[PDB]
C-alpha cells in the first residue's frame, strides 16, 4: 500500500516534499 | 484543512493566550472600571476558561470587530 506517508511535542503540519511507504 | 472546531470607559475585558506542547490556553476576567484613560493601577487575577489541543505553530495574530 502507498497511501501511508512521513517526513515540537504534539506539533502537526500537513503542508508540503514528503516520503512514503510501499 | 478544517481539522478542529469548538463551540460554547466602563468595562475592562482581560485575556491571556498561551501555547504549551500544542495545547492552547485562554484565561479571562470581566470587571467594571472608573478611570477613563487606560489600564487601572490595581490588582485582579484571571481564571482559566479554555484549553485546546490545536497542535498548530502559532507565530502571529489579529483582532476582529
Ligand atoms: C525543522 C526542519 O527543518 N526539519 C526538517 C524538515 O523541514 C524536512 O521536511 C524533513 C524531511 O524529512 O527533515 C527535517
Amino acid at each position: 500500500n502507498y497511501n501511508y506517508l512521513y517526513r515540537k511535542p504534539f506539533e502537526r503540519d500537513i503542508s508540503t516534499p514528503l516520503q512514503s511507504y510501499g | 484543512n478544517c481539522t478542529f472546531e469548538y463551540v460554547s470607559f466602563k468595562n475592562l475585558r482581560e485575556f491571556v493566550f498561551k501555547n504549551i506542547d500544542g495545547y492552547f490556553k485562554i484565561y479571562s476576567k470581566h470587571t467594571p472600571i472608573n478611570l477613563v484613560r487606560d489600564l487601572p493601577q490595581g490588582f485582579s487575577a484571571l481564571e482559566p476558561l479554555v484549553d485546546l489541543p490545536i497542535g498548530i505553530n502559532i507565530t502571529r495574530f489579529q483582532t476582529l470587530l
